[PDB]
This record gives structure tokens, C-alpha cells and sequence, in this order.
RNA sequence: GGAAACUCAAAGAGUGCUAUGGUAUGGUGACGGAGUGCGCUGGUCAAGAGUGUAAAAGCUUUUUGAACAGAGAGCAUUUCCGGCAGCAGAGAUUUCAGCUGU
């Protein structure tokens, strides 16, 4: 009863800053034990999760960590993760924005002269090819390998799974960045006009258009907690968006400059942002504190990852550099690039890489397994990162080894189960609740001179 | 017996227990009268020498030195006795041994959030009614005359910084509640598969009312009233 | 309430026992209707508890002249007097479902202690039976049930009209 | 708290070890 | 999924198991995941009895495991906690849910009823009888499994009034195999043997006979032969009266032997009076069987009773006392023989002599005895 | 238009498979087993009562009692065991079965 993992099971409650009904005294009674009862067995699954997380780990003094090479990893680790560690060198497009699928299956490539490829990565099937001969941006999946949106030299395109043109938005007018929200069936769009819009999928309708207000938007990473969209702008301000309100929800003042990336945790806790100032920042989301500031970085960084375990993928250009525990809040978790004579407060990198010949254009993690895909100027390369995903994933929210016919049905039960785009705010606990408004107590309609003193009387 | 019965979390509706019948074992006979040929038989021949042991109880209800040196005849006893016998000697010596013992400008935009806070200390406070407004000629003081409170959305010192779907969520407290308090403690809970293990999941699913779907309820009745 | 459920058939007698009951007043509605015919729903109704076998195509033919005359033979009585519990005979008997409303009363006046059913529920309980088979047996019997019933037609054709060989 | 050899056979079997197979396949050296 | 709510009744057992220091969480995430393998190809589609065969044999392995491993850390031989006897309960409900999916193959049937008996004193004998009395619902046919049940509750428990019923029983059901029939008529004998011996015992330390195996005996021979009856001739009686005679001859035949190796394993039983005992089957076999067994064919099986009837005084063993008193019984059954027959005489005469010179100083008593028989 | 297939995908229809938790194992030493007591089932007999009648007989009875036959389908509680040896016994070196005390 006791579970030494309960919090992570736990849930939050309101509360005023006990009663006399008998029936409503026992109900409540009722209600805390189920939760108490719901908890427990909750967190007894632990037992029950099938694999373990990766690692690696230093076993000595003079061996650090971030001096461990691709090769060795390779060496060290079985055939097939050997052999997920995959390298593409497509020379003669551009730069390659990369993108996974939701579960790690399907990779969609984007070259910035014309080429989108989605490919099944881990076998050897591509199942489109299509050489798009105006300058691409970004793509993404929608709901599944079999539709993918791609944001073309202005309008954003979106193709089926062998690669037919399915629907030119002639809204979208320049995207640079393109989202899908998953359970939300919502494909959001930010780019050179300083317009964010959120476009339904399955409807086929657009549900928002939101004037950004500062200019082109130079970065964008979605809240996987809140379905809330972190925009980064060129004044250092990153905006958090929903497609309810015509404002944004928040505007956090993170860099100097602009801001170059945002990536958000999958709890929906941490938030990094790199600035062009070479400032790296480490946000609470929840309470918006300000939890870490890595100034003077040798190089901006042009991108940022966060896994599903929390490893945190810095990229600079040529370089690639991880943190493990570095969303933490305490100072001895602020992520260094040397320890000054051995120091174990310091949080050194957990690994790093060099891509020496050209700049890499974005970071992913592969979901479920423990690799970095970046992508660069000459194709592809994925990353043997060891602490880098989730190995007990849930297989009735997405699953890696899903057939043609679990596919089918779970597209038709997510259709069926997607959530409005109204229900989106900051907190997601907070549609089965009362207004703010309208009293926190229920009412019971019960409650629904001496001559001027002889001078009055006149 | 309304009363357990309205807090009852569970009625399974078969209420009123049914009188359950001996099962049809293969142990017995399942009509006591003789059957078969055989069985016909077999009894006449045993009433006219009758089996019933109780002679065969009688018998082996007979059987220190007792204890060391008959150590075999105990165990031609114990090969003897029948079922009820061995029963009764096992009886009989649990109970003769029971009878023997016992980031400066970070500041500005919290700033201006504090500014688009706190009570909305609006002033309008009259403009020019009564006392000769415009062009020089001042009035009296105490031009206090409206200091109205359009309320703010928090004030400044409960926040935490300091240390279309309104459809969403539901007009008032509903009724069994007395507070959002112990309403949101009803809701704070997922009963789904995702969320909860499947043991959790069914006892947070079974309905109360729990009938059979095609037998008669009868209704109920009660131990003497 | 339809307690146990009699299918007589060439290879044997099954005794099953009525788990859930079906519905009586919406017994002719559409998924009532149907459920006996889809094959995952009747099993939530039907599940078997004995089922005695025949010695051969004799006792077979013995006991397909024996149903079809509707009288109860010794190798019935063993069977239900195996199965079904010895309930009381003035209060609250036990129900068995039976195909024939003229083999009841032979199974009455062996067992008094037995009402028995043949109305339309027993009706489509039973045909639920006759249209799944092998399925609800689970395995256990001997011999081919349609290659049974070749066999034992033939048998009881040639009895019913005495085709001599000579 | 000593080990036990017929303790280690049925663990090896009970956890799924196969740490004598691995010792075997790379001790074997094709000998014959 | 069942599985899983298998396998989250599989959590309180090592919560107690971790607890109790004896297993650690990344041992018992192993016999988990083995066990997550077993739960899957248990109530998944494409299941076999090999499959729930396997589940209960390591489940096996890590009851004994963890017998072993409690002795050697907590040094006691029972926690007295959950993780004990939730093991073995956790076989019993494999068993049983293995025998509810696939109740055909009797060797799955048998291995839940052995390991539900060596159980031992933590199971209960109405739980046997209450699988015993399913898997006899489901065979009442296959005749061991009504021999195994009357055997369980006899020679352990010894409980003569159910062992009658479920005999009673079974020959109600298959009244067909002689096998059934001796079984019946061994334990009636064994039960009047007991008998006869505890009236002995309590004699030596301080009516109801063999008649119950006689009458037995007599409606096993008349039901076996009304069954050989009916299931030779199957269909129908075309068949001319040659054909009905030579039914009837091989259904005596078939019946005689049946006799004949009831009195051969008859013998045996020599503490009651086995004399009356035998000598009530050989006046039961020696009168009319509708066909003419003596006055007609079946001479070689009356000669065979004409042979029993005389060496039934002289089942004896070599020291020949009982010859030197009733030889000229043998010898007047001898004479009473050959008085008829013809070439029967010569047999039974030529048989009586062998049989006596290869049963029986002491070669001089036998020379007077090979005197006699010559 | 055509051809090929241990090619790759997108979908439709039908069929097969015990496809079986009407509220999930016999048991978190809070437990199990044994025994006792209460409870329950069936038939029989006796008594009561009604109804009927000249008397009856018969029939009815959610009325009680008796012995008998049982079911595994319920409920207690400190009656014992799931402690240790010595010893013989049981089955295939492991488990199983009772006496004298802790």
C-alpha cells in the first residue's frame, strides 16, 4: 500500500485556499478511498513494465563520458540497435529537416531544394519519393505514415502515403514550421508572416488564424502536456499560444536577440530555449520560474531536443552536445561544458558528437528507442544515445509493431475520440471544474448642539 | 434492513437467496430408492445383514507401555478403522492430549503583467460637474468623487509570482456538493483503461444496480420483519 | 428460469447448464434474435456439463426409437440421474429444456422432481445447440456427428420400414 | 548467506540465464 | 485484457516475496516477464494444453526456488505470509482453468488430480471430490476414471458407502466392460476381507459374506451377456437361425472365459471362506445357459468345470494331506467322467494325471501317489 | 492497353477459430486444513390444523416433532494442526503418514 512511486501517480486537486450531510460524508469517504485504492494499484505496475531504460556509465575516473565515440557505442551495442543507427548521404539537395513519426516507424526527410522522402527507416521501405523542384522547409506526419504535410516555397502541401497530392491550403501563406497536435487532429502553422494557424484535419477546416504580432516566427515546439504552442520570436520572447484566444496565453522574455529554439519536456514541465545571444535557458513551464541560464555559449545553438527520459540534445552547428538530468531545479544540475578540476557539482555533457563537415539543420529523437536523428546538410545520421527513450512504452496509445489492421482501427477510435480545439488550455485539469466566477460555495436559495438636537423633529 | 440496503454500494439482484438443492454428486444416490438390478440386489442382500457400521463403530471404539510397546497393533488398528471411526479416533486423542495439557529585463514584462492586474484602480472622479472645470479658476480639494473598483482577474498579493471554454466546465456547484472543493475531489480521479490498472478499472466501472437479464425479481424479505 | 438444457443427438446424450437466461419479453426482437446464431454471444448462454456417449450404432438405434416415440431409456436416466440435482418435488423443481413436449412427461414420471420446458426458448436454446455442434463439445466425443447421422438414418429408416436383405 | 549449486541450476532456469550458454558457445572452440 | 488482470492479480505475492527479503525487483521483473509470456499464450488464440503444461511446470520451478532461497536467507521453512501458498494456488487455478478450456485429454485431467492429492493437507478432499465430480460428469464412458475415484476414496480414506455408490454408479453408466465388474467384485471382496479381519483382530485382542460377490457376480454375467447380445448383431436380427445359434454359442464362450478369469484371479483371496467362495461361481457356471453347454458343444469348457470341480479340494500345495484324504473323490470324478464321455475320458483322465504329477523319502509318499494315479 | 510476382501499398466482401469473468483463483497468518455447533436439502413416519362427513375415507397445509439419508451451497471461535526431535510405517534420494515431551 505504501509504493515508494506513488507521486508520479498522484493527482492534484483544488482546494479552498468537515461536513454534517451524512450521505454526502460517506460518499466522499467513498470517493477518497477509490482514489487512494486507484493510486496504489496504479503504481504497482512498475512491476509489470517489461523493459529497462538505457544508460551508460563511467566505471572509473579517467573515463569520462562525453569522449565516447559513435564507433565505440556501435562496437559496443547488438546488431540491431547497430543497425538503427542508420546514415543517409543525400549530397546534392539541401540541408534535411528530419522528422519521426509519433511512434519511431516511419522518417520523413525534408532536402531544402525539393526532396521529401517518408520511409519506413528500420526496414528498408521508402513509400514516397517526391522531388518537389521549389525550396521545401519542414514537414510532419499527421496522424500516421499515411498522410504528411509539407511546407512548400509558399503554400503548405499535404500528401497521402505514396505520395499524391491530396490538398494545397491556400491559406498558410509562408510556414516555416508545421505541428501536429495528435489527439487534437490539429496541423498548426508559423512562419515568415507573423500569423499562427491552427487547421483541422479531419474536418478539413480552418479553426484559427492568430496574428503573432511581432514579426516572423523563428521558432515553434508544441506542449505534448497542454497542446499549447511555444512560439519563439526575434525579440528573445517566447509566446504561449491556444487557438481559443486571440492573445497569446503567456509571453515569457527568454533571450536577448531571437530565439533560435524551444523544445518542451513531455511532461510539460521544462522548456529550453537557445537564443542567438549564445544563451541557453532552462524554463519552468508550471510556475514559469526561470530554472537555468547557460550563458556564453562558444556558438548559438541552433537547436534543441529533450527525450522522453529528459536527456537534453544541444546542437551548435557541427556540434551535438547531450546533458542527462539537466531539467532538474536545483544549481548542480545547470549544464557545464567542463567540470574545473573535477568538480561532481557540475553537470559536464553526457555525451557529444561532432559533425565536422557541415552545420546540422535539426535534431529528433527517435521515440521509443534510444537514438538522436539529426539531420544536416548531407543527409541523415542517427545517434546511438543510450539514455535517450522510452523503453516501456504504452502500445494502446501508439505502438511501434502496429499492423495494418491496428492501424485502421485505432485512425477510426482517435477520429472518433479527438478532442475539441476549445478544450485547450494552459492546464488541461481544468475542464471538469467550476468557473472562477460564480461562488465556490453552493447556494441553498435562503440566501439567494444643544439647540440643533431641541431643533430636530423639524 | 432499507437502511443497508440503500447504502448498499452493490445489489445483485438474485436478493432473496435461492434455496439451494444437494448437488447431483457422484458420490451418492440421487433418488434413494434402489435404481438398478444390482443395486436392488446389493440391498436386499445387506438388509438381510444389515451395514449401516455400527457394529463396525462399536468394534474399533475399543484401541506408557500402551504408547512404546504396542506399536503394532496401533498400526493394525490404523489400517483397521473405517471413515467415521478413524474420525472419532482422531477426536478422541485431540481431545485426551487437550485434556492433558492446556535577466533585468525579465522585470519588465512581469511589471506590465502586475500593471494588467491588480483591482484596475480606475478614476473618473467627475469631470467637470459643479465647480467651474477648464481654463484656469481650480475648485476645491476632496475631487475624490468616484474611485470605482472594476475588479480585477487577481489581486497583488495572491498570485504566485509575488513569492470559449466556459462551456468546458459547469455553471455552479451541483447539488449533492457544498463546494468546488469536494466536487473537483469526485472528479480528480480517470477511471479509464489508461489510467487506472484493470482490477481498478472494473471496480471503478460496475454499475450499483446489478440484475440478472432474464429471471423474475421477487420482492424482498426479511428475517422475521 | 431454463436451469439445464437435454440435447439428444446419434453420438450421445449432453446435458448443458443455462448460464445467463435469455431475454423471454424481447425474445423475438432482432439481437435476440440473432444472438443465437452469432456464436460468441451463445456461449455466454449455453456451456456443457456431461455428455454420455452411446456403446455403438445399436444402443443408438435403440435410443433414436426411444426419442422418437418419447419415452425415457435406462441410457437417459443414467444421464440426467448423473446431472441434475435432487430437487424437491412439491416446491420449486428443477427446470430442464427439452425439445419434446411428449418426452416430458416420460421424464416427469421418472423424476418427479424435474418440470420440463419446451416453449419457444427452450425452442431456440436448443436450435442454438443443433446450429453450433462440435463447437460447444469442446472435443470430447468420438466420431463425426454428421457422419453419425448418415449412419444412424439409414439404421432407423431401415428399421421404421423393415428392409429385408433376403 | 553462502550460494548453492542446485539453488544456482533451478534460478539459472527460473530467471531465464543464459550466461552458460554464451560460456558455452564461446568456449566450445569447435574441438573435435 | 485478461491478461493483465492475471497478471495484476500476480502483484501482492511479490510485494510480500520483496518484502520478505528473500527475491529482489530486477529477479522478480524476470519471473514476471516469463510469466507475462505464459499469461499471453494461456488466454490468447492458438492455445494449448503443452502450453498450460509449461506455465504450471515453472511455476513449479519457482515455488521450489523460492523454498529453496527462503531456507538459505531467512533460514525458516515457511514465511507464514502470502508468498506460500499463493504459488500453489496460482497452479491449482492454471489447472483448472485448463481443464474448463480443453477437458478431452486425461493426461491433463490426471496431473491436476495427482498434484491436488499431494497437495497434501492444505487442499481439501471435497475440492478432489468436486473435480471428480466434473471429469466423471464429462467421461461417465472411460471406465478408470471410476476406478480411480472408488480407489482414492477407499484405499485412503476408506469410506465403504460412497466407494458403493460410485461403483454403483459407474455400472449404471457403462454396464458394458467386464473390467468395471471385477474392480467391483475385488473391492467387495476386499471390503468383507476387512471385515472378516477386524472381527479376527478384536477377537485375538479382547451372515454379512461373500454372497454380495455372488450376486454381483450373477448380474455380471447376465448383463454382460445381454450386452454381448446387443452389440454383435448390431443393426438388426436378419440373420437366419444358424446365424442366431452361432451368436448365442460365442456369446457363452465370451461369458465363460470372462468366468474363467474370474476364477483365476478368484483364488487369491484366501482369507475368507475362498472354498464356499469359489465353489458358489462353479455351481453358478455348472447349470443351463439356453444353448447347451454339456449336452452339446462347449464340452471343452464343461470339461474344463468338470476339472475344476474336481481339483477345487486339491488346490493344495505339495505337502499332500488333503490327496491322501479326497483322492478317491478325484478319482470317482474321474470314473463319473469317462462313465459318458469319449474322447473327453481320455483327456480328463490324461489331464488329471499331468496336473497331479507336476503339482505333487518324500518321492516314495509320491511314488505311492504315482501308484494311485497311474 | 498488355505481361510478369516468394513485389510494395490502399480498401471491400465473405469464411474460419471456444470467440466463454453477469460482475474473475479456495486463501493480503487479515490465512488455510481438521473437527464441532448453528444453518440448508430430500424422503419417510407421527402430531397439529383446515375441508369434508352419520362416521368416515380422501384431499389440502410457508404448522411442528422424530429418526434416517445427505449437500458443499452458507456462519462462528480459540477445539486442534500448518513448532522440534526419537522411532517405526508410505510411495517414487525427495515428499508422505502417528505415538512421548519441549
Amino acid at each position: 500500500k505504501e509504493r515508494e512511486n506513488q507521486n508520479k501517480f498522484e493527482r492534484s486537486t483544488y482546494t479552498n485556499n468537515q461536513t454534517k450531510d451524512k450521505k454526502l460524508r460517506a460518499g466522499l469517504k467513498k470517493i477518497d478511498e477509490q482514489y487512494k485504492k486507484a493510486v496504489s494499484s496504479a503504481a504497482a505496475t512498475d512491476y509489470l513494465l517489461p523493459e529497462s531504460n538505457g544508460y551508460l556509465e563511467p566505471e572509473n575516473e579517467l573515463e569520462k563520458t562525453f569522449k565516447v565515440q559513435q564507433s565505440e557505442i556501435k562496437s559496443s551495442v547488438d546488431v540491431s540497435t547497430a543497425n538503427k543507427a542508420l546514415d543517409l548521404s543525400l549530397k546534392e539537395f539541401g540541408p534535411y529537416h528530419i522528422k519521426y513519426a509519433k511512434n519511431g516507424t516511419h522518417l520523413l526527410i525534408t532536402g531544402r531544394k525539393g526532396h521529401v522522402a517518408s520511409m519506413d527507416w528500420r526496414k528498408g521501405q521508402l513509400r514516397a519519393e517526391l522531388f518537389l523542384n521549389e525550396t521545401c522547409h519542414s514537414a510532419t506526419y499527421l496522424q500516421n505514415e499515411q498522410y504528411f504535410a509539407v511546407a512548400q516555397k509558399k503554400y503548405t502541401f499535404i500528401y497521402d502515403h505514396e505520395g499524391t497530392e491530396l490538398h494545397r491550403l491556400k491559406q498558410h501563406i509562408e510556414a516555416r514550421h508545421l505541428d501536429f497536435l495528435p489527439y487534437h487532429y490539429l496541423l498548426v502553422t508559423a512562419g515568415e508572416t507573423g500569423w499562427l494557424k491552427y487547421h483541422d484535419v479531419s474536418t478539413g477546416q480552418l479553426v484559427s488564424e492568430l496574428r503573432t504580432k511581432a514579426g516572423p516566427t523563428m521558432a515553434m515546439a508544441q506542449n505534448p502536456w497542454n497542446a499549447v504552442m511555444h512560439l519563439g520570436h526575434s525579440n528573445g520572447t517566447v509566446s504561449l499560444w491556444s487557438p481559443s484566444m486571440p492573445e497569446p496565453l503567456v509571453k515569457l522574455l527568454s533571450a536577448r536577440g531571437p530565439v533560435n529554439s524551444i523544445a518542451i519536456d513531455r511532461s510539460g514541465y521544462y522548456m529550453a530555449t537557445t537564443g542567438a545571444d549564445r544563451s541557453m535557458k532552462i524554463w519552468d513551464i508550471r510556475n514559469f520560474k526561470q530554472l537555468h541560464s547557460v550563458e556564453s555559449l562558444p556558438t548559438p545553438g541552433t537547436n534543441v531536443s529533450i527525450s522522453d527520459t529528459g536527456l537534453l540534445a544541444l546542437s551548435r552547428g557541427p556540434h551535438v552536445t547531450l546533458w542527462k538530468d539537466a531539467l532538474k531545479l536545483s544549481g548542480d544540475s545547470k549544464p557545464c561544458f567542463g567540470s574545473m578540476g573535477g568538480n561532481p557539482h557540475r553537470n559536464t555533457p553526457y555525451m557529444s558528437h561532432l559533425f565536422a563537415g557541415n552545420k546540422v539543420e535539426n535534431l529528433g529523437f527517435v521515440p521509443f528507442e534510444d537514438l538522436l536523428g539529426v539531420g544536416h546538410q548531407t543527409g541523415i545520421t542517427n545517434l546511438i544515445v543510450p539514455g535517450a527513450g522510452e523503453a516501456n512504452y504504452d502500445a494502446l496509445e501508439l505502438n511501434p509493431f502496429e499492423t495494418k489492421k491496428q492501424r485502421q482501427e485505432q485512425e477510426v477510435r482517435t477520429l472518433l475520440n479527438k478532442l475539441p480545439a476549445d478544450t485547450i488550455t494552459l492546464d488541461p485539469n481544468s475542464i471538469g471544474s467550476v468557473d472562477k466566477r460564480s461562488s465556490t460555495i453552493r447556494l441553498n436559495a435562503k440566501d439567494l448642539d444643544v439647540i440643533e438636537e431641541a431643533l430636530s423633529r423639524f | 434492513i432499507v437502511q443497508q440496503n440503500r447504502r448498499a454500494d452493490h445489489l445483485i439482484f438474485p436478493l432473496n437467496k435461492p434455496t439451494e438443492h444437494n448437488h447431483a454428486s457422484a458420490f451418492t444416490r440421487t433418488q434413494d430408492v434402489p435404481q438398478t438390478e444390482l443395486q436392488e440386489k446389493v440391498d436386499q442382500v445387506l438388509q438381510e445383514s444389515n451395514l449401516a457400521n455400527p457394529e463396525k463403530d462399536s468394534k474399533f471404539e475399543e484401541l506408557p507401555e500402551e504408547m512404546r510397546k504396542r506399536t503394532t497393533e496401533m498400526r493394525l488398528m490404523r489400517e483397521l478403522m473405517f471413515r467415521e471411526e478413524r474420525k472419532a479416533r482422531r477426536l478422541k486423542k485431540i481431545k485426551s492430549k487437550t485434556y492433558r495439557k492446556i535577466v533585468a529585463e525579465f522585470q519588465e514584462e512581469k511589471k506590465r503583467v502586475i500593471d494588467d492586474e491588480d483591482d484596475k484602480e480606475v478614476d473618473t472622479t467627475l469631470p467637470g460637474w459643479g465647480e467651474w472645470a477648464g481654463a484656469g479658476s481650480k475648485p476645491k480639494n476632496k475631487k475624490r468623487k468616484f474611485i470605482k473598483k472594476v475588479k480585477g482577474v487577481v489581486n497583488k498579493d495572491k498570485r504566485r509570482d509575488k513569492n470559449k471554454n466556459l462551456k468546458y466546465q459547469s455553471s455552479a456547484v451541483p447539488f449533492p456538493f457544498e463546494n468546488r472543493e469536494q466536487y473537483e475531489r469526485s472528479l480528480r480521479m480517470p477511471i479509464g483503461q489508461e489510467w487506472t490498472s484493470r482490477a481498478s478499472h472494473q471496480e471503478l466501472i460496475k454499475p450499483r444496480i446489478m440484475t440478472k437479464p432474464g429471471q423474475v425479481i421477487d420482492p424482498l424479505k426479511a428475517p422475521f420483519k | 428460469p431454463i436451469e439445464y438444457l437435454l440435447f439428444e443427438e446419434p453420438t450421445g446424450y449432453a446435458v448443458f447448464k443455462v448460464k445467463l437466461q435469455q431475454d423471454d419479453i424481447g425474445s423475438r426482437l432482432k439481437e435476440v434474435q440473432e444472438q443465437i446464431n452469432d456464436f460468441g454471444a451463445f456461449t455466454k448462454l449455453i456451456e456443457l456439463v456431461s455428455f454420455a456417449p452411446f456403446k455403438g450404432a445399436a444402443e443408438a438405434l435403440e435410443n433414436a426409437n426411444d426419442i422418437s416415440e418419447g419415452l425415457v431409456s435406462e441410457s437417459l436416466k443414467a444421464i440426467l440421474d448423473l446431472n441434475l440435482p435432487k430437487a424437491s418435488s412439491k416446491k420449486k423443481n428443477i427446470t430442464l429444456a427439452i425439445s419434446d413436449k411428449n418426452l416430458g412427461p416420460s421424464i416427469k414420471e421418472e423424476f418427479p422432481y424435474v418440470d420440463c420446458i419446451s416453449n419457444e426458448l427452450a425452442q431456440d436454446l436448443i436450435r442454438g445447440v443443433r446450429l453450433h455442434g462440435e463447437k460447444l463439445f469442446k472435443g470430447l466425443q468420438s466420431g463425426d456427428l454428421e457422419r453419425a447421422q448418415l449412419g444412424l438414418g439409414h439404421a432407423y429408416s431401415r428399421a421404421k420400414v423393415k428392409f429385408s436383405v433376403q | 548467506p553462502p550460494p548453492d549449486e542446485e539453488e544456482q541450476l533451478l534460478a539459472k532456469f527460473v530467471f531465464g540465464d543464459t550466461t552458460d550458454l554464451q560460456e558455452n558457445l564461446a568456449k566450445f572452440n569447435a574441438d573435435f | 485484457s485478461k491478461t493483465r488482470y492475471y497478471l495484476e492479480q500476480c502483484i501482492p505475492e511479490m510485494d510480500d516475496l520483496v518484502e520478505k527479503g528473500l527475491f529482489t525487483k530486477n529477479e522478480v521483473s524476470l519471473i514476471m516477464k516469463k510469466r507475462t509470456d505464459f499469461e499471453h499464450r494461456l488466454n490468447s488464440r492458438g492455445s494449448s494444453i503443452n502450453d498450460y503444461i509449461k506455465y504450471i511446470n515453472y511455476e513449479s520451478n519457482v515455488n521450489k526456488l523460492r523454498a529453496k532461497r527462503c531456507k538459505r536467507i531467512l533460514q525458516v521453512k515457511k514465511t507464514n505470509s502470502l508468498s506460500d501458498w499463493s504459488i500453489q494456488q496460482r497452479i491449482g487455478f492454471i489447472y483448472q482453468r485448463g481443464t474448463n478450456k480443453f477437458p478431452q485429454d486425461l493426461k491433463f485431467w490426471a496431473m491436476y488430480l495427482n498434484y491436488m492429492k499431494a497437495r497434501g493437507n492444505q487442499t481439501s478432499y471435497k475440492k478432489i471430490h468436486n473435480i471428480y465430480n466434473q471429469l466423471l460428469k464429462l467421461h461417465p464412458t472411460n471406465v478408470d476414471i471410476w476406478i480411480s475415484c472408488a480407489k482414492y476414496e477407499y484405499e485412503v480414506h476408506a469410506n465403504f458407502k460412497s466407494c458403493r455408490n460410485i461403483f454403483q454408479n459407474g455400472l449404471r453408466f457403462n454396464p458394458d466392460v467386464p473390467k468395471l465388474w471385477y474392480e467391483y467384485v475385488k473391492f467387495e471382496l476386499n471390503f468383507i476381507t476387512k471385515l472378516i479381519n477386524r472381527r479376527k483382530v478384536m477377537g485375538l485382542i479382547n451372515a454379512l459374506r461373500g454372497d454380495i460377490a455372488l450376486t454381483i457376480f450373477d448380474v455380471c454375467m447376465k448383463t454382460l451377456g445381454k450386452h454381448y447380445i446387443n452389440k454383435h448383431k448390431g443393426y438388426y436380427a436378419i440373420s437366419d437361425s444358424k446365424m442366431n445359434i452361432e451368436l448365442n454359442k460365442e456369446t457363452l464362450n465370451y461369458l465363460f472365459s470372462e468366468s474363467l478369469r474370474y476364477i483365476k484371479l478368484f483364488d487369491e483371496f484366501l482369507d475368507l471362506e475362498r472354498d464356499y467362495l469359489i465353489n458358489h461361481v462353479l455351481q453358478f457356471w455348472k447349470n443351463d445357459m439356453y444353448d447347451l453347454s454339456l449336452r452339446k458343444d462347449l464340452p471343452e469348457l464343461y470339461l474344463k468345470t468338470v476339472m475344476i470341480d474336481i481339483t477345487l479340494n486339491i488346490r493344495y500345495m505339495p505337502v499332500e494331506k488333503l490327496d491322501i484324504d479326497q483322492l478317491q473323490l478325484s478319482v470317482k470324478k474321474y470314473f463319473a467322467y469317462i462313465s459318458k464321455l469319449d474322447s473327453a475320458s481320455v483327456k480328463s483322465l490324461k489331464n488329471e494325471y499331468r496336473s497331479y504329477l507336476q503339482d505333487n523319502a518324500e518321492d516314495d509318499p509320491r511314488y505311492k501317489i504315482l501308484d494311485l494315479i497311474i
